């Protein structure tokens, strides 16, 4: 599961870029020029207008999404397997992924890398009506980690807000598992009465 | 004292009826009957403006200062992993996990290829 | 097809549809002589 | 009426100085609370816009103005009780308010933010 | 199951003879297979195991 | 040097158990909202929930057949002799046995082994009024065996010491919180209902497929008695301009214009209603035509009602029949009782310019949301909900029977008078006759609501749902027990739903529901748990001095201020509108009121209340200063950065607040306070789980559900049990990993599991996924033991 | 700029009454003004022909609020300061007063 | 556009910019009927085509001059054998389950659809396996087995 | 409950050693580790025996329904 | 398709395969001409001037967005716009209001005292994954 000090490097590196993403994102959506401070107070009147309407609101998340994870896949790209310090075949966590006895690359990235945007139905981590993310983040944060960027893996652990940002995601699936009404029972029935 | 197309008593406060529905000449409110009117009250109007999003459009999208639409081509999924494309071979693929069935279950992975497009749903 | 008496007693009709059907539950599906049940449990020696 | 028990007419009203000449006259409206004694304080000071300081025994409070209903009802006789304020209905030349406002402490950075 | 939400039945009670034993002499009580971990990413029971360890000693 | 086990602490408590305070405080604050919930009923200033419930259920009116024969028109309109029929106290007795003379204490232990209920004697003082007080009777009536709540203000154990405790055979820090009801030990489940006193702007399709011209938009508004009794009031919005009053009686709705409601409560003019609800928004001509269309539809419908009289009259006329409330009442009080028991019953009686105020106010929040000006509130959020405490809701059901209990009395009275006329009110022999004819057995209907969770009432109370209320305190282990006193569900109604937004973790959940602890499939998102340090207002106080407070600080009273809507800040005080600043004024005040509060300098300002603020917004939510110290209410401490000392936060004023995690962590003018530990947001059972931030999410989720499910130890005192089942794990073993907060709860008195050499192998072939070995020679030696 | 006061009368003299917006009454009437004996409450009472005026302090904002109402010179910068209630002023009309049958069918 | 509306003096008071900016969002311009949208997506397997949010085979064939009519798809069964016939319709069988079964990544072999769909066409018409298709079939005993 | 004879794991007995445990803890003032080291436990799993071990017994033993009070 | 065999499919789609000689400019110009054109798409404000004097008058000025403007966005001229206000939008606004008028007179106000309709096993939906 450890990354050598030099493969540490090159992830502490590529993920230092990230801080500047969320607000470069954020002033791309939102159209101004010169890239505009995080605390500009025109900038956070066009994010308001953005975080009433659901379309607006849309084109925000999935522009800061598409952003982030292109530093997520380079720090993947990057520091696996290059960057690990025992590798295949004696790293069995590794070996485990390209051999398809169980889990994948994606997985060994989480637990080495990170876990990357939390991504909750198509788009990043709902806020809230005074435009908090969570009440430890600013209002209108122009932050990747705000939006539920998580930097930390699983290996070194994972900070309090990214924790409530996984869980939100994590839970996410398991409520679709609850509200599914759709059974393939009925369809065979009829068909194979009809076809015996 | 009279406010847009409403007119009321300057002694209790009661709204007046409209001069066109009771007789002509003279006009009296409901609680206490009062000497009206003046005729110097003129023929009121009221500007009504549109409640602006009454008409969404995508022209009116066009008009409104922040990105409402995203181009066609600069479209982007999730992050990139080094898995191979089952339908043509691409070493890149775009990502994204859920957790279906259970808690007990394993986590799933869901993949786009980057090169054609073809969707992949694998648990392990 | 009965009048409501002060749930009634089935009839002939009732007793071939009760749930599933006497058709669905007796004819086309029955309840086995010779069979056994039990939780299954791994092994790569057989 | 003659209702509610326990209440008393009001037979003598001190005397208003009332003219409305032309060099004009000014009508004030203050807000003050109970905690302060208003037959203390002999001066108060007052500036334009919403801009006030006031300090009375260690509490501080601010003067509220505002340009922008309310009826005046001033005393024509003792033996008249109160009427109406008119002119040619009156209003009030400038409306002023006393908020008692507290100073909250800066935060200790230094002893709160440690690494 | 251990507190990581690694749950699994009993799928036999293996001999002490048949177990394999460690450097120190001792046979492990319970047998977790290393394909359970990564699809559940359960790194706390990784960490759980040497921490474990090291305040039994 | 460490972060340790107490070896020989724990041994030494083992054998003494202690004389003093019980170790483990956590444990009696886990059930804090269940047990204050309870002792809230009897003890307390205003002398319990259950003294307020038969002061506000009244009188019940009956009229004898005999004339008057005096010397007349009298005779024809007299109805006879009055019978007014009330309940002026109510008494709960601690367990007891009598044997017909002398009584015998009786404690839990004895209830549990004879497989009966831990029941106390329930009494009530029953007032007797004939001719409007010309002759009163009274009569302390044993009405059955109600089932008292364990470690409670009616239960003999809540003085009780550790040592005590043993001695009386309960466990040695005994919780409590759940009833003992046929041997089976029962608790009511806590519920997520719509935060009191509040009105909530929202957006319906429900409210359109009602009635004709109905729209999406409406106002709701929980109010709640002092007695903890709610009635809900609705607003609507119809498309032809025209806002409906919706309310509740019996089980039936209905429908009343608002203009009709207003003049009702107190005299006033048509411009009264217009500057109450239109401020100096005068040139807003979306309101100047709405408001046209109230006025002059009101002055068409109804031509006729041109006083406060007339309009109570005519509201006393056509709701003589479902109100009961007759023959001698005039539609005057008929009217007024109406107002009285249905519009805005949290501002009470004697307070109908309240009430005049607040509907102002909710007409105002109503087209600001039709318009766009207001974002509507999200009843789903955890900021715009309140938690129904089991003791609150075990108390309304009480205050349900004892009703019914007095319209029984008046149904035999009914009975008697309807056939053998008998005789007369004022003889003793008569009233002794009716009472024993009459099923006093409220004990039994009590039992019966805790044994099957089926509430049974003539109101239906302010719920949706009519099952479930109650379920088995199952302690198959400690872990599955102690998390049913902190668990807490939405609705039975809402389990029956194709929306996924009420199963969605919020960030408004933060500090007060947990994000780990939520079962699995069905209950996912709907049966939560609260975080460990999350805490439920049993009661209000001080809440008397602080509009002294606010009036002092500048606020403009509302009575002489006239002037509303979104472009100033509306200052209120548990629904109490009390007066209007603006929006800039507005957060001066809410920063200052919470300086004043944390500082042990203010006598009126207590350190538990709730301090609301709404930033005005573009398009967000109505904007105010809505303070809140109520019962009910969610609340969780953090810690204050100026003065560097402790401050309750509730769900409502966390969504505007600044809270920084880890002190290192806090950024410069964008930061108020600060979390004491992080742990703080997750429950009892998710603090427990080792390294639980290096687990991926639904594992985590999984161990709460795992956990609840061993076979661990369900308790020690069970050679004086005789529950349906109990599984116990033999050889306990203390967790070497494990979080410091397992010594807090003292869960070494509970082991769950055991320590064990894992080796993480792949080398049998017989494991694989979801297979796993066991040592024969570990299990020869009875590792894993049960019983 | 701090601005002198010349008199302060604590005794009762002047008094404020909110009607609504836009009250102008026919200017000839009296409204007689009463008090109760730590803080006094007040009851304003007037009459007219078809009209009648009643008033009232409010209970919550007299223990907490001092309200004083004062004249202001152009030219000395002194302001002579009197004590004045706020009291909230309904006026009922001719048509009260009016009422049918205590029960009807 | 500006333009005068006269009313009676009983008529009163009316809410007229809401009855105007529901009757805005009524009315029509230009509408092809049965046809709400045309969009242009990327083109599919190097095929160049335009996506239709509605069905009107007749409209479109007036089009000739930007429309290949020989190959105009629909995913519309009961459409398709209107106009084209139960053969046409067959193949759009075969074609939509297949595009069910490619996009959740599912490989299901073309016998098995096209057994489905000759036997859902055995009739010339669109049968579906329900009570209604069933009724044409010879045995009692499989009908009173099946509800 | 009590504490097991022999480990789970190799089978060395360690019920005589729960009592001499806490007399190294109590009169020794030993820490955890020493006074398992003084019992003769070396290796880890005979060491977490001991020194895991609850005695919920102790506990249990104070409810006997065959002695008043 | 299999279980009801609808001839009311929820999405029925159309794909038109586009010739060659016809450019992606073209193609969207086209797409454009037979996409369904509301009257909502080209207006930008209404202002409804509503003044009495003598009956009832309603100056209902309809300001649309620029002539080029909804022409490139939407295909549609501005005596297209003519054609339809002139003969759909004034009979169907008449039509609206005639009606408004109706259902004012019709009912005076709802029922007071009357009751309205309201506005809104139980252990298996309680039951987790491993129940
Ligand atoms: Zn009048
Ligand atoms: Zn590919
Ligand atoms: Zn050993």
């Amino acid at each position: 599961l450890r990354l050598t000090a030099e493969g540490n490097k090159w992830r502490t590196d590529i993920l230092k870029t990230s801080v500047d993403t969320g607000r470069e994102a954020a002033a791309e959506v939102t159209n101004l020029d010169k890239d505009t401070p995080a605390d500009d107070p025109e900038l956070l009147k066009r994010l308001q207008e953005i975080l009433r309407d659901n379309n607006k609101s849309g084109i925000l998340d999935a522009v800061t999404s598409s952003k982030v994870n292109a530093i997520t896949s380079q720090v993947v790209s990057k520091c696996v397997p290059d960057g690990t310090m025992k590798k295949f075949p004696c790293n069995s966590m590794q070996a485990m992924a390209l051999s398809g006895a169980k889990g994948s690359n994606v997985n060994v990235s989480q637990i080495m890398c990170l876990l990357g945007q939390q991504a909750l139905e198509g788009r990043r981590v709902p806020v809230m009506v005074s435009g908090k993310t969570l009440p430890s983040f600013k209002p209108y944060e122009t932050d990747a980690m705000a939006g539920g960027y998580v930097k930390g893996r699983f290996y070194s652990g994972i900070k309090p807000q990214e924790y409530y940002f996984h869980c939100m995601a994590g839970r996410e699936g398991l409520i679709d598992t609850a509200v599914k009404t759709s059974r393939s029972g009925y369809l065979q029935r009829c068909l194979t009465k009809q076809l015996e | 004292s009279v406010v847009g197309s409403l007119i009321f008593c300057l002694d209790c406060g009661d709204l007046l009826e409209n001069p066109n529905a009771v007789l002509g000449s003279n006009v009296e409110c409901s609680q206490c009957k009062a000497i009206y009117p003046k005729s110097q009250f003129s023929n009121l109007k009221v500007v009504t403006t549109t409640a602006d999003d009454a008409f969404p459009s995508s022209l009116r999208a066009k008009k409104s200062v922040v990105k409402t639409s995203l181009k066609k081509n600069e479209l982007k999924d999730g992050a990139t992993i080094k898995e191979k494309c089952p339908q043509c071979g691409n070493e890149e693929m775009n990502y994204h996990t859920l957790q279906l069935r259970s808690a007990d279950e394993g986590a799933t992975v869901f993949y786009t290829c980057t090169s054609c497009g073809y969707k992949f749903r694998t648990n392990n | 097809k009965a009048q409501g008496r002060t749930v009634p007693i089935p009839g002939v009709k009732q007793a071939l549809e009760k749930k599933e059907g006497l058709f669905r539950k007796h004819m086309m599906g029955k309840r086995v002589n010779y069979a056994a049940r039990s939780v299954i449990s791994p092994d790569p020696n057989i | 009426f003659s209702i509610p028990d326990g209440f008393k007419k009001c037979k003598h009203l001190k005397n208003f100085p009332l003219n409305g000449d032309n060099k004009q006259q000014q009508v004030w409206l203050i807000k003050f609370p109970s905690n302060v004694d208003i037959s203390k304080l002999k001066s108060l000071p007052v500036d334009f816009e919403s801009s006030t300081t006031m300090t009375i025994d260690k509490h501080d409070y601010k003067i509220m103005d505002d340009t922008d209903n309310m009826t005046l009802l001033v005393p024509s006789e003792s033996k008249e009780s109160l009427k109406i304020a008119s002119t040619a209905p009156l209003q009030f030349d400038k409306v002023f308010s006393v908020s008692e406002t507290a100073k909250i402490p800066a935060i200790d950075y230094s002893k709160v933010r440690v690494p | 199951s251990s507190r990581h939400g690694q749950k699994g039945v009993c799928s036999r009670k293996w001999p002490t003879i048949d177990m394999p034993f460690s450097e120190t002499g001792i046979q492990p009580d319970i047998i977790i297979n290393p394909h359970a971990f990564p699809s559940r990413m359960t790194i706390g029971m990784f960490v759980e195991s040497l921490a474990g360890k090291a305040g039994a000693l | 040097r460490t972060a340790d086990f107490r070896t020989l602490e724990r041994e030494s408590r083992f054998i003494n158990p202690p004389k003093d305070k019980s170790a483990f405080p956590l444990l009696q604050e886990a059930v804090q909202p269940h047990i204050g919930s309870f002792n809230a009923l009897t003890e307390g200033p205003d002398g319990g929930l259950l003294n307020l419930g038969v002061k506000d259920i009244g009188e019940k009116v009956i009229f004898d057949g005999k004339p008057l024969n005096s010397e007349e028109i009298s005779n024809s309109g007299y109805l006879g002799n009055k019978l007014s029929v009330s309940v002026e106290q109510v008494s709960i007795a601690k367990p007891m046995s009598n044997d017909s003379a002398v009584e015998r204490k009786v404690y839990p232990s004895e209830s549990r082994q004879r497989l009966t209920s831990y029941r106390g004697k329930l009494l009530l003082k029953l007032k007797w009024s004939v001719n409007n007080g010309e002759e009163n009777l009274f009569e302390v009536r044993d009405c059955g065996g109600l089932p008292v709540m364990l470690q409670s203000n009616r239960c003999h154990l809540n003085k009780m010491s550790p040592y005590e405790l043993v001695q009386h055979k309960e466990e040695s820090d005994e919780i409590g919180g759940y009833f003992i009801v046929n041997g089976i030990e029962k608790l009511i489940r806590m519920l997520i209902v719509q935060r009191r006193n509040h009105p909530m702007a929202i957006i319906r399709p429900s409210f359109a497929n009602r009635g004709a011209s109905y729209s999406h938009y409406g106002i709701q508004i929980r109010s709640v008695r002092p007695d903890q009794t709610s009635q809900t009031n609705v607003l609507h919005y119809l498309n032809d301009g025209q806002v409906t009053f919706r309310f509740s009686w019996r089980k039936n709705e209905y429908l009343v214009p608002v203009v009709m409601i207003l003049k009702a409560l107190c005299h006033t003019s048509d411009r009264e209603i217009f500057d109450g609800i239109i401020g100096n928004d005068v040139k807003d001509s979306f309101l100047t035509d709405r408001l046209e269309l109230l006025l002059r539809g009101f002055k068409k419908r109804y031509p006729h009602l041109q006083n406060r009289t007339q309009v109570l009259q005519y509201l006393g006329d056509k709701f003589r029949v479902v109100f009961q409330a007759s023959p001698d009442q005039s539609d005057l009080e008929v009217g007024q009782e109406v107002l009285d028991r249905i519009v805005l019953v949290h501002l009470g009686k004697d307070g109908s310019q309240d009430k005049f105020r607040m509907l102002l106010f909710m007409i105002r929040k109503l087209y600001s949301l039709v318009a766009g000006e207001c974002s509507p509130d999200n009843p789903d959020a955890t900021q715009h909900q309140e938690v129904l405490l089991g003791g609150f809701l075990y108390g309304m059901i009480l205050k349900e029977k004892i009703d019914e209990y007095l319209q029984n009395i008046i149904a035999q009275v009914r009975m008697d008078i309807n056939r053998g006329m008998a005789i007369n009110f004022k003889d003793k022999r008569y009233m002794s006759r009716v009472l024993m004819r009459v099923n006093e057995n409220i004990g039994s209907k009590m039992q019966y609501f805790l044994s099957t969770g089926n509430l049974v009432s003539q109101s239906g109370l302010d719920l949706q749902q009519v099952s479930g209320y109650t379920v088995v305190a199952e302690k198959i282990n400690f872990y599955r027990f102690i998390s049913h006193f902190r668990m807490v569900h939405r609705g039975s109604f809402f389990a029956q739903l194709k929306t996924t937004t009420v199963r969605k973790l919020l960030p408004e959940s933060w500090g007060f529901l947990c994000p780990v602890h939520t079962p699995d499939g069905s209950p996912c998102g709907l049966l939560n748990h609260f975080a460990h340090k999350c805490r439920i207002s049993t009661q209000q106080s001080d809440v008397s001095r602080i509009p002294s407070i606010l009036y002092s600080l500048g606020v403009a009273p509302a009575s002489h201020t006239f002037a509303a809507g979104p472009s100033l800040c509306c200052v209120q005080i548990d629904g109490k509108i009390i007066g209007w600043v603006s929006h800039e004024q507005g957060k001066i005040i809410a920063d200052t009121l919470r300086y004043w509060k944390v500082e042990g300098k203010t006598p009126g300002l207590p350190i538990d209340l709730e301090i609301g603020y709404v930033p005005p917004s573009t398009r967000g939510q109505y904007p105010g200063l809505y303070l809140f110290g109520g019962h009910s209410r969610m609340l969780r401490p953090v810690r204050y950065l100026p003065l560097d000392k402790e401050d309750i936060v509730g769900p409502f004023e966390q969504v505007y607040m600044n809270i920084a995690v880890t002190p290192q962590e806090i950024q410069n003018n964008v930061h108020t306070h600060v979390e004491f530990t992080p742990t703080n947001i997750l429950s009892i059972l998710a603090n427990l789980t080792p390294f639980s931030d290096f687990n991926q999410s639904p594992r985590n989720m999984y161990q709460c559900q795992m956990g609840k499910q061993t076979m661990g130890t369900p308790g020690v005192a069970l050679c004086h049990r005789s529950d349906n089942k109990l599984y116990r794990l033999q050889t306990g073993q203390t967790p070497i990993v494990k979080a410091n907060l397992y010594d807090d709860y003292g869960m070494d008195n509970f082991p769950n599991g055991f320590n064990a050499v894992v080796a993480v192998i792949s080398y049998t072939g017989y494991d694989m996924d979801d297979a796993m070995i066991i040592n024969k020679s570990a299990d020869e030696r009875g590792f894993g033991y049960g019983t | 700029s701090e601005i002198e006061i010349e008199s302060v009368q604590d005794q009762p003299s002047v008094a404020v009454g909110s009607f609504f917006k836009g009250f102008r009454a026919p200017s000839d009437t009296t409204f007689d003004l009463y008090k109760k004996k730590e803080k006094d409450e007040f009851v304003l009472h007037g009459e007219n022909e078809r009209l009648e005026y009643e008033g009232y302090t409010d209970s919550s904002s007299q223990a907490s609020n001092q309200y004083v109402v004062g004249l202001f010179n152009p030219e000395k910068k002194s302001i002579q300061l009197y004590k004045a209630p706020v009291l909230v002023s309904k006026v009922v009309s001719k048509s009260s007063k009016n009422l049918r049958g205590p029960k009807i069918k | 556009c500006e333009f005068k509306l006269e009313l009676a003096a009983d008529t009163e008071k009316l809410l007229m910019v809401n009855i105007v900016e529901e009757i805005c969002r009524k009315s029509i311009i230009r509408q092809i009927p049965h046809i709400d949208r045309c969009v242009h997506p990327e083109p599919e397997n190097g095929k160049r085509v335009l996506v239709t949010e509605g069905v009107n085979f007749q409209a479109m064939w007036d089009q000739e001059a930007f429309i290949d009519v020989d190959g105009i798809t629909s995913n519309d069964v009961a459409a398709v054998l209107k106009t084209y016939g139960v053969e046409a319709a067959r193949n759009t069988i075969v074609n939509e389950i297949n595009n069910v079964f490619s996009r959740y990544a599912i490989s299901v072999s073309f016998r098995h659809l096209d057994l489905i769909a000759d036997m859902m066409t055995r009739q010339g018409t669109y049968l579906a396996f329900n009570r209604q298709g069933m009724e044409t079939s010879t045995s009692s005993f499989m009908k009173m087995s099946y509800e | 409950m009590i504490v097991p004879v022999r480990c789970f794991s190799c089978g060395k007995v360690v019920g005589d050693k729960w009592e001499s445990y806490l007399n190294l803890l109590q009169e020794d003032e030993l820490d955890e580790g020493t006074a398992l080291s003084r019992l003769g436990l070396k290796r880890y799993c005979c060491r977490r025996m001991i020194l895991t071990h609850v005695d919920l017994i102790e506990k249990f033993l104070r409810y006997n329904p065959l002695e008043k009070r | 398709i299999v279980m009801t065999a609808s001839a009311a499919i929820k999405t029925p789609q159309m794909t038109l395969p586009i010739w060659n000689d016809v450019s992606d400019e073209q193609a969207d110009t086209f797409c454009k001409s037979i996409s369904k054109v509301l009257l909502s798409e080209v207006i930008d404000k209404v202002i409804v001037t509503e003044t009495t004097g003598t009956a009832r008058s309603y100056v209902i000025h309809m300001r649309f967005f620029d002539n080029n403007e909804y022409s490139e966005e939407y295909d549609v001229s501005k005596e297209e716009l003519q054609n339809v206000i002139s003969n759909q939008f004034i009979h169907l606004l008449e039509a609206a209001i005639v009606k408004e008028i109706k259902k004012q007179k019709r009912t005076t106000g709802p029922d007071i005292g009357v009751a309205v309709p309201r506005l809104q096993n139980s252990k298996r939906l309680e039951e987790d994954n491993d129940e």
